[PDB]
Parts: structure tokens; C-alpha cells; sequence
């Protein structure tokens, strides 16, 4: 049972809107507690939340009918209204989210043409006019060049959502949602039409190459059973992962690509050290963890003195020459990429992975690391970020250091001459937490 | 006196601002460049808004509390609505502590003003010198690309290089003959 | 002017009256009988004129005074001589009501406004208007009588030809929509709220659809209930409506000059009397 | 201690070098929600909102950003009413930030003096940075404003009268009894004759004010004969009297009285 929800969509997504503090009775009473009556309030917003889960996969329910589909010209007003924000947020997300992707559309909602004609009578009123659909009817105008063919009105959307409101703040906010990642399954299968036949957005850019960095079933549902599209799925990829909306939209080995993959990178990222186009930086140095798991066969040589993680012969956690360059992304999500690094060296040296290199040098990595007491802890990321989702996976990789040793042996052992280095760091206050909470007094207050 | 210098040598281009047309909180922000305070107040006293005439006055001064406040605002409007006024925005960069340090950096009034016009913001509302001076006028260097052309710029680039004054005034040496 | 006169309301004293017209101006005509006498015309206005109202007195007796430009000026008398001593200019279309609150509550003017507004003006410490801006009707509110006690309460009469009932709470700090009525099908007029001495209040609540639909309650907490003056469409359309101090006998003049002493009866009929 | 000061170390020898006034400090001082925060999305989307800050509900009505936020400007801060009289500001420093307040929650950190390491020296060493506010006085005179500011509804100004010495506010009384008048009381008492002091010590000019100051010092005993006519539903409870009378410090005189 799935279809069923059919009016607790619109209910849901219209009562986090305007409509907030609503009494008909007056001359309110005050002090006791100085109640309740406040708390219950937000208690509200948490629940808009949890009805909306389904609309984040209602491409694998049945019609929507014409009637509420109809309203979107006095229930086009609040925009879609685009942490309080994420709450607001959903709307946009889950009316896009309609319209995925699977190979199950054909009407040659979306099996139904009343729809738009009754829709489209009331419009040109942006990228929410636009978003989900004008994409039902790239389809409906794909297999009619063989029909009579209308592009007109269709034409006159895409261009109408190069106006005001921008499509890329649409993008970026799918990801800044994550309470359950359902959120973030919208993009990487709605994205190929949004290059194909709308002018080509230069600010992609910026948006895709977060999107490239990890995807093992979640933003790749889109392709490699579709064939629905004769444009931009595995049509065109079949053929080396380097069209040019091949990257903008869409995803033994190692030596199979170029010696190996490993070998080619490394000479790579010492170039950058005052480099621009962060582009680059956080979807390839982030794309390390696709072959990070079970190996440092051969990353180990560079890795030694990376610049991508080092201070033993390099100032900084060698990213304070690509930390001090910048104040954007590229410093930010970097040091993220050493703190996801650091626990994939720590995660194989409490049990032996093979073919792959000694389990005493995946710990004297970390020591290269040990620098940071003088104050290269201090120095790791600038300013602060004070919002309540992340800047908390900065030391809750760098606490279990003395977890995964002290107490927690796999192999029988763990502890053995790598006690000599590890205490260097690890077996005084700091890696055991003195100065960790105290980050985070203010830019934690949440527990308290 | 150091800074009567940076205040007094912007003098000209500011007053020339103050006559124009200009947002309301452009001007409490262009009578802080000069730095006024009370009258800053007293401006955003006349526009209904008490609770910012608050935030005007702990200026001439930071502390550590307001930065974490003030940074945490400017991200809960990014991840808010749309329409933000820029010189809004100025003010709490002001009251991160971090006038390019923090997650907006001032390049509209480097544009409009001086070079001078951004060495003012840091002594005044950068830390208030828990720093040395020195370090200061050096990260700032670094940050915005002091003339080597200005003799009165290069006073400023050998107190930031106080540390190994030699190599770089060789090479300012052959760039500036005023 | 005074040929086309569309307010001549007194002070709760009934010895001063502020009469205006189509003349761009305020004549202050103060009651000495039949006879009344000018003490200065008031030029401050652009184009017609609507509403005046005295204050009630416990905060001096302060005109008011609305009209087709924008404008409510505030006057006072400060030292024998006069002052517009605010503005309160905050619209842009044609100024509809004015009505200070009643001296069983404080400083508290209701200016409405057919730009869609009511306000709801907040007198500061140097009597410096500042309203919070509250809409009622949404093509434009025609009126705004108040209600005192037979917290804070007016009325609003429709351009959308409703008649809501706005109740004061400080836990929110605005005006609850309390009730909504209708049984008005043309824009309303005047919304005029009964100052009974007692648990009752009627609501001429006067309409230009030939009709005044007077709404009562019979004791406050019995609810709205339709009533007609008459039962029939008037020949002619229906203009200013009061309710007395002490008796509650509805006063209105028509078009062609029906004059309205019709009080409810025992019966429930709207009954000629004195 | 001596030689050359910011305004902290005026204030500690303030303390130090009196201690009635340090008692009386003492008596006004001795007597759980959850919120998600975030605003400035639901404002643009209906008509203006345009900047984004709580400076918007100022400029006109505080009715244009979310109104289940309005509810927790009075509700949180009649909280906070209940805390300052069980001490502190620092408490309330953080029941204000889950009020979805943070901009606004910077003037409970304008309540602090300039503690530093650039101009005390048994204050240098507590603390390695600077702390507080060294406009001190004309923070004092600005929160001062708003406890008269009509803009503002009773349910915000209230601590913000506290906060620079309280005038009865009416949100500042939850017990409403003789003590709680008292409180109130006495806190105006300290707040004028600390400036005055500070005009002795030169922290009080013509460039630290937006409002003239009360140079007027305050009486206890008289500002008492208020509270005893106003509450003879405490002169019931002797108690009560009892408690007077050691803020007063005229203990036989009580004694004798009751016999």
C-alpha cells in the first residue's frame, strides 16, 4: 500500500507555511512554569517532516489525479518556501520528486494530458514553474518527432525558468537536507534533461562536483536498466568516463585506466598550492575512497609526504598551504577529506587487508600526523560554523584513536612496537579528549 | 595615533560618501570607517531599531561571545530566504571580530575605497591588538596587495616585514621612487 | 462648504462638534445649540473629506482626521492655538475611518482605510503615532467602529461585505479574528456598535444593498443573530447609523429622509418610538 | 589594583572597599524547552521581508517573520524573569539563545565590563583575551531606551530595564509580594551609584550616553516606607519583617518593637 497519501501531501506541505500561532480565544493567562504552551509548537515541525518521506519515492507510486495536480496558481504564492530552514525546505523537494526516473512513465499525472492542459491554461507566472514540469513534457515532445510536434509552450518554460528565481539554489539545498538522505535522491536521475535542452548552466560547475566524489547505488538508479531517454543515461555511456554533459550529470582497474591511476594523481595535486577553480579539489581527493578501502600498496609512497595530508616536511596538516589560500570550499570540505582519510588508515590496522602494505606503517601515517599540540590543532579550519548539523566530524575521527588499540584488539597484537609513537600523541590529553568538548561550547550548544 | 593616521588619510573619500545618497546602514557604517559610534547610535536610534543601536554600541569594542552569535546569524541566512542588504551583512562582519577573516571577504570597497580604507578594519574591529601589530598589518598584506608603488604602502609592508626587513626593501626599493 | 456634509460628530461632553464636508477642510463648528461657532478652519487636507472624531477625554479632546489624500492629521489645541502634532500618513488611497477608543480604555485610535487596512495607532511617549498595520477586509475597509464594554474590541465593515469582530490578546499581541458575519451582499457603510448600559449589544451593521442587517445580542454571551430593520429592499440607500448612551434607539437618516426611532420590542419587532 | 585601570577593576574595589552595598548586591541576586532555531524563509515569500535580522520586526511590525517565534519573545523570557532574581545573566544568556534569538542574545553579553589583559592585572590572568564591552556606560544607557521603547511589548524591555537598573516594569514582579518589590528596588539603588562612582573614576563623559544619567543616590529605608504601605499583606508575617530588617541592618530595633 503506497497510494493512499494522495491528500496527506498538500495538507502537510500547506500547515509549515504561513501558518504558525492561530487562536480564536483571547486574554491568554501568564506565569506558572512562565507552561507548556510554547514547547508543543515545535513538536509541530518536527512531525511536517516525518508524512513527507513517501513523496521522496512517489516515482514508484501510482497516479496522482487531476484535481490537486490542477492547483498550482493559488497554491503557487509562498513560492515553495525557498533547523527551521530544512523543515521549510521539504516542499520544494518532495513536489520536484514527483517525476524520477526507473522506466515507468509513458502517457506518449503522467499517464494523463488533462493535467497539463488544465495546468497550463493558468501559468507563466522560475525554476519551480519548471521544475518536474516542463520534464514530464521533454518526454511528451520526445516521442512526438515522429507526430506532429509541439515545442512551443515547452520552449517558452525553459526560458521563462531562466528568469528570477535560479534552478542551482535548488541543487545545493538537496543536500543541505539529510535527516534521511531520501532527500538527497532527488538529484543524479532528474539531472540529465536540466543540460540537455535548457542553455547550458556555466554554475554546474559548481554544484556537480560535490556530486562526484562517492555514489554506489543512490544518485546511480537513473541508468543501466532505463533506456526511456534517447539522450543523456548509458546511451552514451558505454565509452570512457573522461559528450560534455557526460560529467554534468553522470558518474585490475587501476592499471586498466592508465603503471597505474594510483601513480598518475600524485604529481597532480602538488601543483596546487595557490590554485583557484576548487572544482577539482572536492571531487577527486574525495573521489579517494573508491579504491582507499583494502590499499596503500602503492599510495603509500606519496602519502608519506602528501599534500594532501602530511606535517613531516610539510607546515600545517599540508593544507595550511591550501587552507591559508582560501577561505571557500576546497580548505573546508579538504579538511573533512584528511578526517575520512584518517579513519580508513586506522579502520585496517585493527585486522589485515591483502595484497596491501604493513599494518605498523598504516599507524606511522598517523604519526607523521602527530603534529598538532604546538598549534597546528588550532589552525585546522577558520571560521566558525555554527549551525547544527555538522563541524563535529572534525575530532570524532581523531577520539577513537585510542579506542581501537587501547581496548580494542581484532587481531591476536595491535599493540606491539607502535606503543613508542602513539603515545607521542594518542596516550596524552588531547587525542584522548581535553580540549575536544571545549571547542565546543558555543559552537555546540545543543546536549546541554 | 596610528590609527587617527588611517582614519584621518581616508577622510576625503568617506565625507564625499556621507554627502551622497546612501542606505541607512551604509552610513552607520561609513561614520564607523571614521570612527564614530555614538552618532552611528543615534542614526539607527531614528530608523525604530533599538535592538541594533545595542550592537553599534559594543562597537569601539569585540569580545568572544558576539562572534560565535554573529557568525551563526550570517549562516542562518544562508541557509534562510532570499534578499539580504549587503551593509547588513557589513556589520556583522564587524561583529564576528573577523572583517575578511569570516566567511565574507570585503572586495566592494576596494572598488569604491582604498586599500586604506580596509587596513582601518582590521586594527579597529580585527581584535583590538591581543594581536601584535605587526602580525596584523602582515596578514593583511597577504590577504589584500598593498602597492609597492605608494611610498606611504610601503611604510606599512616593511612594519610587516619588520622580521627581515632587507630582502623586500631591495626589490620596493627599485618600485618606488616618490 | 457645508452642503454635502459627511460627518458632524461631537466629544463625549456634547459641547464641542467637528463637522466636515467636500471642502478640503475642517470647520469647527462647536455646539452652542443651533447656532454653532467657527474657532479656526482647518487647512491641512487635499481633496474630500470622511471622518473626523474628538478624542475621548481622558487624553484632552485631540481631532483626528482622515481623507482622500493619505492623511490623518493628529490636532491638538497646545496653549490656545493650534498644532498638527503627528501625522499619521501611512496610506496611499482614500482614509475612511477614524474613532479614538473609548475612556474605559486607553490611547488607542482605529484609522481604516479601503487600501485594504486597519491600524491601530500606538500613541509614544511624545504622543508619536506608530500603528501596527492589521487587515480585515482585502478590498478595503470601509469602517471601524469600536467596541466598548456594554480586552480591547472593535468591528470592521466590509468592502468584501464582511463584518469581523477583533478581540485583543497579549500572549499573541494583536487582533484575534473572534467571529466573521454576512448577510450583506453590497459593500458596507458604517459597522455601529451599541453603547448599551448593560449585557446587550445590536450591530447596525448599514449596507448599500438597500438593507441594514441589524445583527443582535440580546445579552453579550447569546450570539449574532439575523435580524432586519425592515424585511424589504428600501426605495433608497441607507446612510449613518448611532446607538444611544442609555435606551439603545437606533437613529439613521435614509435617502429620502427615513427617520429611524425603530428599537427592538418585546415581540422582537423593530418598533416605531420617542 | 591601584595604578591605571579599564572599568573592571573600578567595579571589583567598588565591592571591596563598602560592604553594605555588597550585601544589598547579594539579597536582589539570592531568591527545559526544545527548539529547533531558524527564521527568514516563510517572511519573503508572502510579501516583504527584504533583510534578513530581527531588526525587521522593528522597522515596523513583529508580526513579519514567524509568529510561533513571537510566542517565544514573552514565553522564554517570562523564564528568564523568574532566573535573574535567582542570580545571574549567564544562565539567561543561555535559556535566550534556544529562544531562536541570536543577534539578540549579544546584549546579555554587553552586560559584561572590559576584562582584559591590556588594562587590568589581577583580571590578565583569569582570562588571556578580551572580554566585554569598555563602552560600557553608553551599552548602559542604550538598554536603557528600550526599557521605555513602546515598540517593545512588557514581555522583552522587562529585563532590559534590569539591566541597567530596574524601574518596576510589572514582567519584572511573578511573585508580587514585598520581596519582590524589593528586589527591583535595590537594583535601581546600585545602578545609579555605580556611574556616579564611575564619574569619580571617569568611566561616565558626554560620548557615553544617548540618555542623561541618573546622578541621583537612592535611599533604602525610604524606598522600604514604599514597600511596607504598598504590602500590608506582609505585614502579617513577621517574617517578612524580620527580612527587612537585616538589609536595613537595625536588628534591636525590630527586637525591641516585639516586645
Amino acid at each position: 500500500d503506497r497510494f493512499n497519501v494522495v491528500g496527506k501531501l498538500i495538507s502537510i506541505i500547506s500547515s509549515v507555511i504561513q501558518n504558525y500561532d492561530i487562536i480564536t480565544a483571547s486574554s491568554l493567562a501568564h506565569d506558572y512554569n512562565n507552561s507548556l504552551v510554547q514547547l508543543k509548537k515545535f513538536s509541530d515541525l518536527k512531525f511536517i517532516l516525518q508524512i513527507l518521506q513517501i513523496l521522496n519515492l512517489m516515482i514508484l507510486n501510482t497516479k496522482v489525479p487531476v484535481d490537486i495536480v490542477n492547483q498550482w496558481f493559488l497554491q503557487y504564492q509562498n513560492q515553495f518556501v525557498e533547523l527551521i530552514s530544512r523543515i521549510s525546505s521539504l516542499f520544494t523537494i518532495t513536489t520536484i520528486l514527483i517525476l524520477g526516473l526507473n522506466t515507468s512513465i509513458a502517457q506518449f499525472l503522467y499517464m494523463d494530458t488533462e493535467t497539463f492542459d488544465t495546468v497550463n491554461s493558468a501559468l507563466e507566472n522560475h525554476p519551480m514553474i519548471h521544475y518536474s514540469w516542463s520534464f514530464i513534457l521533454y518526454y511528451r515532445r520526445a516521442l512526438q518527432s515522429s507526430e506532429s510536434f509541439d515545442d512551443s509552450d515547452i520552449t517558452k518554460f525553459a526560458l521563462f525558468a531562466e528568469s528570477h528565481d535560479v534552478l542551482q539554489k535548488l541543487n545545493t539545498l538537496s543536500e543541505i537536507l539529510s535527516f534521511d538522505p531520501v532527500y538527497t535522491t532527488v538529484i543524479t536521475v532528474f539531472l540529465e534533461f536540466s543540460l540537455n535542452f535548457i542553455p547550458i548552466t556555466a554554475s554546474t560547475s559548481r554544484v556537480f562536483a560535490k556530486i562526484i566524489s562517492k555514489a554506489p547505488e543512490q544518485f546511480i538508479e537513473n541508468f543501466l536498466t532505463n533506456d526511456t531517454f534517447e539522450k543523456k543515461l548509458s546511451i552514451i555511456k558505454a565509452k570512457l568516463p573522461l559528450l560534455i554533459p557526460l560529467i554534468n550529470l553522470a558518474l585490475e582497474i587501476l592499471s586498466y585506466l592508465s603503471a597505474s591511476i594510483i601513480q598518475v594523481i600524485f604529481e597532480i595535486f602538488e601543483i596546487s598550492l595557490q590554485r583557484k577553480d576548487y572544482t577539482s579539489i572536492v571531487q577527486c581527493c574525495e573521489f579517494m575512497t573508491m579504491l582507499t578501502p583494502n590499499y596503500l600498496h602503492l599510495v603509500s609512497s606519496y602519502l608519506n609526504k602528501s599534500d594532501l595530508l602530511d606535517k613531516y616536511g610539510k607546515t600545517g596538516l599540508s593544507n595550511m598551504i591550501l587552507g591559508s589560500v582560501e577561505l571557500s570550499t576546497g580548505d573546508y570540505t579538504f579538511t573533512i577529506q584528511l578526517l575520512k582519510l584518517t579513519k580508513v588508515f586506522i579502520r585496517e590496522s585493527l585486522s589485515l587487508k591483502n595484497i596491501h602494505i604493513s599494518k605498523r606503517s598504516k599507524i606511522d601515517i598517523i604519526n607523521k600526523l602527530i603534529l598538532h599540540a604546538i598549534h597546528i590543532f588550532e589552525s585546522y579550519y577558520n571560521w566558525k560554523y555554527n549551525n547544527f548539523l555538522q563541524k563535529f566530524e572534525i575530532a570524532f575521527h581523531l577520539t577513537l584513536i585510542f579506542y581501537d588499540v587501547l581496548h580494542d584488539v581484532f587481531t591476536i597484537l595491535i599493540i606491539s612496537s607502535s606503543a613508542n609513537k602513539l603515545l607521542q600523541l594518542f596516550l596524552t590529553p588531547m587525542d584522548s579528549i581535553d580540549l575536544a568538548p571545549n571547542t565546543l561550547t558555543n559552537i555546540l550548544i545543543s546536549p546541554l | 595615533r596610528l590609527t587617527s593616521w588611517i582614519v584621518s588619510q581616508i577622510g576625503p573619500e568617506i565625507e564625499e560618501k556621507i554627502r551622497n545618497s546612501s542606505n541607512e546602514i551604509e552610513q552607520i557604517f561609513l561614520y564607523l570607517l571614521l570612527n564614530d559610534v555614538v552618532r552611528a547610535s543615534k542614526l539607527a536610534i531614528e530608523s525604530k531599531n533599538g535592538h541594533l543601536s545595542v550592537l553599534i554600541s559594543y562597537l569601539g569594542s569585540n569580545d568572544p561571545r558576539i562572534r560565535d552569535l554573529a557568525e551563526l546569524q550570517l549562516q542562518k541566512w544562508s541557509t534562510g530566504g532570499c534578499s539580504i542588504d549587503k551593509n547588513i551583512s557589513k556589520i556583522y562582519k564587524l561583529l564576528s571580530g573577523s572583517p575578511f577573516e569570516g566567511l565574507f571577504s570585503l572586495k566592494e570597497l576596494e572598488s569604491e575605497f582604498s586599500w586604506l580604507c580596509l587596513l582601518n578594519l582590521t586594527l579597529c574591529y580585527g581584535q583590538i591588538d591581543e594581536y601584535s601589530l605587526e602580525s596584523l598589518v602582515q596578514s593583511h598584506l597577504d590577504k589584500f596587495s598593498l602597492p609597492y608603488d605608494d611610498p606611504i604602502g610601503v611604510i606599512f609592508q616593511l612594519y610587516a616585514a619588520n622580521e627581515n626587513t632587507e630582502k623586500l626593501y631591495k626589490e620596493v626599493r627599485q618600485r618606488t621612487n616618490a | 462648504h457645508n452642503e454635502l456634509i459627511h460627518d458632524a460628530v461631537l466629544d463625549y461632553y456634547g459641547k464641542r462638534l467637528a463637522t466636515c464636508s467636500s471642502d478640503k477642510t475642517i470647520k469647527i463648528f462647536e455646539v452652542e445649540g443651533e447656532t454653532h461657532k467657527l474657532i479656526d478652519t482647518l487647512t491641512g487636507h487635499e481633496g474630500p473629506v470622511w471622518r473626523v472624531d474628538w478624542a475621548h477625554p481622558k487624553f484632552g479632546t485631540i481631532l483626528a482626521s482622515c481623507s482622500y489624500d493619505g492623511k490623518v492629521l493628529i490636532w491638538k489645541e497646545e496653549n490656545g492655538r493650534w498644532s498638527q502634532i503627528a501625522v499619521h500618513a501611512v496610506h496611499s488611497a482614500s482614509v475612511n475611518s477614524v474613532q479614538w477608543a473609548p475612556h474605559e480604555y486607553g490611547p488607542l485610535l482605529l484609522v481604516a482605510s479601503s487600501d485594504g487596512k486597519v491600524s491601530v495607532v500606538e500613541f509614544k511617549e511624545n504622543g508619536t503615532t506608530s500603528p501596527i498595520i492589521i487587515d480585515a477586509h482585502a478590498i478595503g475597509v470601509n469602517s471601524a467602529s469600536w467596541a466598548p464594554a456594554t480586552s480591547r474590541k472593535f468591528v470592521t465593515g466590509g468592502a468584501d461585505n464582511l463584518v469581523k469582530i477583533w478581540k485583543y490578546n497579549s500572549d499573541a499581541q494583536t487582533y484575534v479574528l473572534e467571529s466573521t458575519l454576512e448577510g450583506h451582499s453590497d459593500w458596507v457603510r458604517d459597522v455601529a456598535w451599541s453603547p448599551t448600559v448593560l449585557l446587550r449589544s445590536y450591530l447596525a451593521s448599514v449596507s448599500q444593498d438597500r438593507t441594514c442587517i441589524i445583527w443582535t445580542q440580546d445579552n453579550e454571551q447569546g450570539p449574532w443573530k439575523k435580524t432586519l430593520l425592515k424585511e424589504e429592499k428600501f426605495p433608497d440607500v441607507l446612510w449613518r447609523a448611532s446607538w444611544s448612551l442609555s435606551g439603545n434607539v437606533l437613529a439613521l437618516s435614509g435617502g429620502d429622509n427615513k427617520v429611524t426611532l425603530w428599537k427592538e420590542n418585546l415581540e422582537g419587532k423593530w418598533e416605531p418610538a420617542g | 589594583l591601584h595604578p591605571y585601570n579599564s572599568r573592571g577593576l573600578f567595579e571589583k574595589k567598588l565591592m571591596q572597599d563598602n560592604k553594605q552595598l555588597y550585601q544589598i548586591w547579594i539579597v536582589m541576586v539570592w531568591l527545559p524547552k526544545n527548539v529547533p532555531t531558524s527564521k527568514w524563509l516563510n517572511s519573503i515569500t508572502s510579501g516583504g521581508l527584504k533583510s534578513c535580522d530581527l531588526d525587521f520586526p522593528l522597522r515596523e511590525n513583529t508580526n513579519v517573520l514567524d509568529v510561533k517565534d513571537k510566542e517565544e519573545d514573552h514565553i522564554f523570557f517570562k523564564y528568564i524573569y523568574e532566573l535573574i532574581l535567582a542570580g545571574a545573566i549567564d544562565e539567561a544568556l543561555e535559556e535566550a539563545k534556544l529562544s531562536d534569538n541570536i543577534s539578540i542574545c549579544m546584549i546579555l553579553c554587553g552586560i559584561q565590563e572590559y576584562l582584559n589583559p591590556v588594562i587590568d592585572t589581577q583580571i590578565a590572568n583569569e582570562f588571556n583575551t578580551q572580554q566585554g564591552i569598555k563602552k560600557h556606560s553608553l551599552w548602559r544607557r542604550t538598554v536603557y531606551s528600550l526599557s521605555q521603547q513602546a515598540g517593545l511589548d512588557p514581555y522583552e524591555r522587562a529585563i532590559y530595564s534590569y539591566l541597567s537598573g530596574a524601574i518596576p516594569n510589572q514582567e519584572v514582579l511573578q511573585y508580587s509580594d514585598w520581596e519582590s518589590d524589593l528586589h527591583i528596588h535595590l537594583n535601581q539603588i546600585l545602578q545609579t551609584e555605580i556611574e556616579n562612582y564611575l564619574l569619580e573614576n571617569n568611566q561616565v563623559g558626554t560620548d557615553e550616553l544617548i540618555l542623561p544619567l541618573p546622578s541621583h543616590a537612592l535611599t533604602v529605608q525610604e524606598v522600604l516606607n514604599r514597600v511596607a504601605s504598598r504590602h500590608p499583606s506582609e505585614s502579617e508575617h513577621p517574617i517578612r519583617v524580620l527580612m527587612a530588617s537585616v538589609i536595613l541592618d537595625s536588628l534591636p530595633s525590630v527586637i525591641h518593637s516585639s516586645v
